[PDB]
């Protein structure tokens, strides 16, 4: 790590892409463990 | 003219070697000149690592083939595998790796240049070099000793393999015949 | 050679929680270097409040498996399967309970940036002293690292008791004498 | 279970073998990890 | 001619595991139409142990050229007059990349 | 402290330094404090195992019983190497949990050994000055002080005699050992160990 | 050294240097110390190889077991050819092993005799100031001082018989072994050779 690494890492995009991978990641491992939930 | 004092047809033209001495055991030998594309403090990193885990692999290959914990009833060849299926080099592996994810931050400090020289984490519980004028002793003891057990480590692996025997990782006929015959030899052994 | 390096992993620079003046700050444990980040005093108010929670959750992981409420309906001394066994509402109220606490005992000091405003609220000072042992100021430093070290243990251990018993199926106890049975 | 030391010794001897015959290069290459062995080098990528 | 080539496997999850299809040869998978299967045919790679090491190897070369793209504007970045010589880059590409490399496939 | 100024020494030796592959010479001060004490530590534990290992060689046990339903002599009636797995498995368990409480005991103690303590002398009461632990002020060293009757010459005597009686148990207790895994090995064993 | 100022020379070749290849000549004084030095170790080994042969010859063998379940002259029940083989092999390793540890320790010693060394001369005690490694101070060369006696010019005669007999050492370990293998190349060998 470095003080200007994490800076590019605080950037837009790649927060972006890494929140929208974490919260795949975790709606896919929901189906995995709980799948085919219609109702409640 | 500084020739290197390891190869002395080659000079220390490697200059990315640095100055003579900056390193324990620093005879000038690079002629494949690795250093002029990598720094030298990873490259002396990476070199004090393998010494060690060298080391501690021939001991452990060594052991192994004498022997074993309850239950670990399994040769050192398929120590790998059986272990992987039962579940220990999991631990392994996850252990190691939480050291190394350290040793990660401690080396991307040290590239940086913070305070550290390479493969030095502190770790002289008994203090056998706390005295400075054994320091620089103890380091080139550490590492002949480890270049030593990387070439004792390849070894024992392909000779293990190769002949399939213990410990000594001979062929049959260099335990079980004469090695110092002097008379007229066949055309097999 | 490291000028400022951790008292911890001598090999780190320091990290920025050593030169703070919270109970236990003398060990610079931060490989991660997360109190970069984190703000030290709410990290120390979470940390205590895990502590606390895991020592009360390893106290009740030890005692549900040999006591029992008089006529609980349904108690199974396996605390996995217990919270399963248990009737719901029983940890709809429970659950309610800590909320009204825990929303009453810092009215509006939510967040990190509301909670500490006020320079005289120190970390995990939720005022409950009623016996005022914090009026000694001799022993106030023991007790605060005996609460810390308390609540990092209970927190190994509650997680190791879960997982023990997720691996075994079995109480903790229970699995700690099949362990040492005999083979 | 087995704890070494306490119910079982503490470094049980591994079984001895008598050394002969290089067995063959075509034999440990047929079931090596990377070349050949087209059933373990299936096994390698984990098991979880 | 009746095993239909396979190359790649999805996870069941959300119901997609019906994209692994009878594809022949006890396995279930998505069909591709790349022609690698045919390409590696021509090849003689008969084996699966090969194509591991050619991938092996690709990974090998792609760090390569990481390192080179690298070093060459890091490092040793080459002069305009280095560029500019494009009789010898011709005579280099001509022989060396197009002639050699029919030769050495050709063998 | 350097090894010249230490208690070792001896008339066997001749009364120089025995060390003749020169271990203490690529090593620091730190160290030999350290090697001191782990060469007191393996003594006396090699003097109480050579004489336990001799009482059971003799199948001298002690009248009474073990654990209920075990007598002290049926775990006695093997040699002293079928001894320690014929004890019940929470005997071994609070014996190992004593040592450990000793080790961690005397190890805690204030000027450490590697630090300005002197190596190989240990506290005399170890669970003493710790809050929240009471115990008796029985010493673990010479709980009835018969080493208060002695001067600095007469302790220093006995001090040499400690270090060579140590040496010599541990490689008694070694030959015990070795002799029973290896028969002829060490030939004044006849049978019973 | 320079060849001139050496102690080879001898009565048989008139009394100047033998050279008739001019091998001293072309090379420089390092070559030449290397040549000393190989050349008195080779008169030595022949010289002890000539008895050893001698001794094998004449069936002459060691009152005893050289490992058990071999006698000595089981080994030497045949020739001196036929009786290396006989060894065990672990025997000759041993050998081997503390003939390579001499080598080893000979050649380690300071001033090597290219480098300001004399050649041949190896000094008494090649296993003294090595780290990690203890040895009694037995010398190689006389353990017991019997050229402590001689003054200078009897040490330089004994030097030069020294260096005659290796040369004619040398010639009869080769007509030995030269007799074996071509049997009636050399004829003062009747059978046992
Ligand atoms: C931090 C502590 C810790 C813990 C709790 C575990 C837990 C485990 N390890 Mg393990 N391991 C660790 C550290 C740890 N590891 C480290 C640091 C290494 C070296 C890098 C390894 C190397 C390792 C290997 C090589 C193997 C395990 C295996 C196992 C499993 C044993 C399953 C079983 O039947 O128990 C057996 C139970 C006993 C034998 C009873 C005696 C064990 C005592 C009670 C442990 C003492 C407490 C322990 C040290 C916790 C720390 C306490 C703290 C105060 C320091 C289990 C998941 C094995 C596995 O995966 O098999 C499934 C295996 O083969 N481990
Ligand atoms: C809580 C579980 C537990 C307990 C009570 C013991 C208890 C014991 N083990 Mg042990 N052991 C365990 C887990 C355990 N082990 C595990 C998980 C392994 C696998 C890594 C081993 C591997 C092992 C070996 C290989 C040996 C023992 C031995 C011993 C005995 C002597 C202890 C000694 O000399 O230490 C002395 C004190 C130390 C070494 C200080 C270090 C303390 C820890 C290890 C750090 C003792 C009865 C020895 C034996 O059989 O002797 C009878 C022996 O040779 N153990
Ligand atoms: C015979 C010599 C030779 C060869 C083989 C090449 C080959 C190449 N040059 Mg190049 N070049 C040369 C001389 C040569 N050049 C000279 C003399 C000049 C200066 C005038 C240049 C200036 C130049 C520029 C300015 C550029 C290239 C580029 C390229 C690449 C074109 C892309 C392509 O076709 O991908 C084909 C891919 C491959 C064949 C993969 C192999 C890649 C290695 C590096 C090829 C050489 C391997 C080795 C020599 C053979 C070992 C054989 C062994 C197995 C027995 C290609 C790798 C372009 C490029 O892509 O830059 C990176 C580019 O921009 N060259
Ligand atoms: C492991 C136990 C141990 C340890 C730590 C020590 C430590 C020490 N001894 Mg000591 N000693 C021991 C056992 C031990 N001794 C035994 C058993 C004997 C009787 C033979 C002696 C006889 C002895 C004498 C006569 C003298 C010392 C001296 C010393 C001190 C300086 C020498 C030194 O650096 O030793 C470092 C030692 C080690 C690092 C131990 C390494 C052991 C290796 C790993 C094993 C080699 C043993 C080998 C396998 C043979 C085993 C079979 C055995 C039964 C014979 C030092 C404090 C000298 C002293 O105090 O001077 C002031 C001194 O004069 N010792
Ligand atoms: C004065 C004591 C003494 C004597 C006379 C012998 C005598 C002998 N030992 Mg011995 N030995 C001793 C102490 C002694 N040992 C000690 C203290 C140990 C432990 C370090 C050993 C370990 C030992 C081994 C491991 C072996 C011998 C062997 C032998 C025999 C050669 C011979 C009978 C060898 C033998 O023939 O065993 C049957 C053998 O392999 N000894
Ligand atoms: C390999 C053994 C060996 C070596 C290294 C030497 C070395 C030396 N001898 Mg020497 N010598 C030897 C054997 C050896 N000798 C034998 C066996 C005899 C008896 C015939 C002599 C008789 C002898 C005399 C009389 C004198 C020397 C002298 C010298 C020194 C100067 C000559 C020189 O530079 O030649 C260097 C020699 C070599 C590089 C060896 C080359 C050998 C070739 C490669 C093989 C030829 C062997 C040939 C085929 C015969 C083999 C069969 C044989 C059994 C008959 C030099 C230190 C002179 C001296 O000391 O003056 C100061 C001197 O006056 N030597
Ligand atoms: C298991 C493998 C192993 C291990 C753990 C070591 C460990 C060590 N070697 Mg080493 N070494 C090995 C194999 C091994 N070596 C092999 C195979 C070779 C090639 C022959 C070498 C060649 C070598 C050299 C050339 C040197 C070392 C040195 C050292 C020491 C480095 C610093 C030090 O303590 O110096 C301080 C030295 C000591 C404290 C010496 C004490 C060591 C004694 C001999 C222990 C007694 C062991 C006992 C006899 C039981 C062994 C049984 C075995 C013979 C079957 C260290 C103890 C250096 C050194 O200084 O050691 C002399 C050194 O110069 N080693
Ligand atoms: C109990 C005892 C304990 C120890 C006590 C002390 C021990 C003493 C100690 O060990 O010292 C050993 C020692 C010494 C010493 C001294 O230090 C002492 C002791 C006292 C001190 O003041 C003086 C000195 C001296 C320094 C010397 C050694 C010299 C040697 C070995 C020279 C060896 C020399 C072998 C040769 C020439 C072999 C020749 C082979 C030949 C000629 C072969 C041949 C033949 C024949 C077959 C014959 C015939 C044939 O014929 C045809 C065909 O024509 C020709 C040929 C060539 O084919
Ligand atoms: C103040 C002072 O001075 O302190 C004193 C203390 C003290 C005690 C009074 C002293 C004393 C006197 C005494 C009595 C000292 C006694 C020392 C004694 C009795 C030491 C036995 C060694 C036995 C060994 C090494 C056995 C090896 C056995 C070996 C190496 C093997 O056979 C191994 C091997 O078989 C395997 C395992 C498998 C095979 O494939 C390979 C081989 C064959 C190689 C001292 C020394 O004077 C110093
Ligand atoms: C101080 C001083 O002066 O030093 C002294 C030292 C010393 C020892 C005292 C001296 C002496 C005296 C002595 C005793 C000198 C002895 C000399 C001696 C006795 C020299 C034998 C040679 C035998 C040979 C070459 C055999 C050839 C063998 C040959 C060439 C073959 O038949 C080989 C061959 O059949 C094969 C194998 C097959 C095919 O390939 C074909 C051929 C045919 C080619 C000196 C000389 O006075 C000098």
């Amino acid at each position: 790590m470095s003080k200007d690494l994490l800076k590019y890492l605080s950037t837009a995009p790649v927060l972006l892409t890494a929140w929208m991978s974490l919260t795949a990641g975790m709606i896919i491992e929901i189906q995995r463990f709980f799948p085919d939930s219609l109702s409640f | 003219a500084a020739a290197a004092p390891a190869t002395e047809e080659a000079e220390e033209a490697e200059e990315s070697l640095g100055p003579v001495g900056a390193l324990v055991g620093d005879v000038g030998f690079d002629p494949l000149g690795f250093t002029e594309i990598l720094p030298l403090a990873w490259l002396r990193e990476a070199e004090i690592k393998h010494c060690r885990t060298a080391m501690l692999a021939t001991f452990g290959f060594a052991f192994t083939d004498f022997w074993h914990f309850p239950g670990f009833d399994y040769t050192t060849l398929e120590a790998h595998d059986a272990v992987i299926a039962q579940g220990g080099m999991s631990q392994l592996l996850l252990w190691i790796g939480l050291l190394e994810v350290f040793s990660a931050i401690s080396i991307d400090q040290m590239l940086r240049g913070s305070g550290r020289e390479p493969g030095d984490y502190g770790f002289d519980p008994l203090g056998f070099a706390s005295d400075p004028a054994k320091k620089a002793d103890l380091q080139m003891k550490e590492l002949a000793n480890g270049r030593l057990a990387m070439f004792a480590f390849g070894g024992f692996v392909t000779q293990s393999v190769l002949t399939g025997n213990t410990f000594p990782y001979l062929f049959d006929y260099q335990t079980a015949g004469d090695i110092v015959a002097i008379a007229a030899q066949g055309a097999s052994p | 050679a490291i000028s400022k390096p951790s008292n911890a992993m001598p090999f780190l620079t320091a990290p920025p929680c050593q030169s703070s003046k919270l109970p236990g700050a003398e060990t610079g444990f931060d490989p991660l270097y997360l109190s970069e980040f984190i703000d030290i005093k709410w990290a120390r108010e979470a940390e205590l409040k895990h502590g606390r929670i895991c020592m009360l959750a390893t106290v009740g992981y030890i005692m549900q498996e040999f006591f029992s409420l008089p006529g609980y309906p349904g108690y199974t001394p396996n605390p996995i399967e217990a919270v399963s066994s248990t009737p719901p509402e029983a940890l709809a109220q429970i659950v309610l309970v800590l909320s009204i606490i825990e929303f009453n005992s810092n009215k509006d000091k939510w967040t990190m940036d509301t909670m500490f405003t006020d320079p005289a609220r120190e970390p995990g000072n939720l005022g409950f002293d009623p016996l005022k042992f914090g009026e000694n100021k001799e022993t106030r430093e023991r007790l605060a690292m005996a609460e810390l070290k308390n609540g990092r243990l209970a927190m190994i251990a509650f997680s190791g008791m879960i997982h023990q018993t997720f691996v075994t199926g079995k109480p903790l106890f229970a699995s700690l004498n099949d362990i040492f049975s005999s083979p | 279970m087995t704890i070494p030391g306490l119910n079982a010794p503490g470094l049980v001897p591994a079984t001895k073998k008598p050394a002969g015959a290089k067995p063959s290069f075509e034999s440990y290459r047929d079931t090596s990890h990377f070349w050949s062995s087209q059933g373990i080098m299936d096994s390698v990528p984990k098991v979880k | 001619t009746s095993i239909k080539p396979s190359a790649q496997v999805v996870w069941p999850v959300v119901g997609q595991e019906i994209l692994n299809g009878d594809v022949g040869g006890g396995f279930s998978g998505v069909q591709i139409t790349s022609g690698v299967f045919q390409m590696w045919r021509a090849s003689g790679i008969t084996n699966e142990t090969e194509l591991y090491w050619t991938a092996m190897g690709g990974l090998m070369m792609s760090a390569l050229m990481v390192f080179a793209g690298w070093f060459h504007y890091h490092k040793a970045a080459p002069k305009l007059e280095w560029f500019q010589n494009v009789e010898s880059m011709m005579n280099h590409h001509l022989a060396g990349l197009l002639g050699l490399g029919c030769l050495s496939w050709s063998g | 402290a350097l090894v010249d100024s230490m208690e070792g020494v001896g008339e066997e030796t001749g009364g120089q330094i025995w060390d003749p592959l020169g271990i203490s010479e690529a090593v620091s001060d730190e160290a030999v404090m350290w090697f001191r004490a782990s060469e007191l530590k393996h003594g006396r534990v090699a003097m109480l195992a050579s004489v336990g290992y001799l009482v059971g060689a003799a199948k001298i046990s002690f009248p009474g019983e073990l654990a209920k339903g075990v007598t002290f002599a049926s775990v006695a009636a093997n040699g002293p190497y079928q001894a320690w797995d014929a004890v019940p498995q929470a005997g071994k368990l609070q014996i190992l949990s004593i040592i450990l409480a000793l080790e961690w005991a005397t190890e805690a103690k204030k000027p450490h050994y590697m630090r300005g303590g002197v190596p190989g002398k240990i506290e005399q009461l170890p669970f003493d000055g710790i809050q929240g632990l009471w115990a008796p002020k029985i010493k673990f060293w010479d709980p009835l002080n018969f080493t208060g009757a002695l001067s600095a010459e007469q302790k220093a005597r006995k001090r040499k005699a400690e270090l060579k009686n140590g040496r010599l148990a541990m490689i008694g207790i070694i030959s015990f050992i070795t002799g029973h895994n290896l028969p002829g090995s060490v030939p004044a064993l006849d049978s019973s160990f």
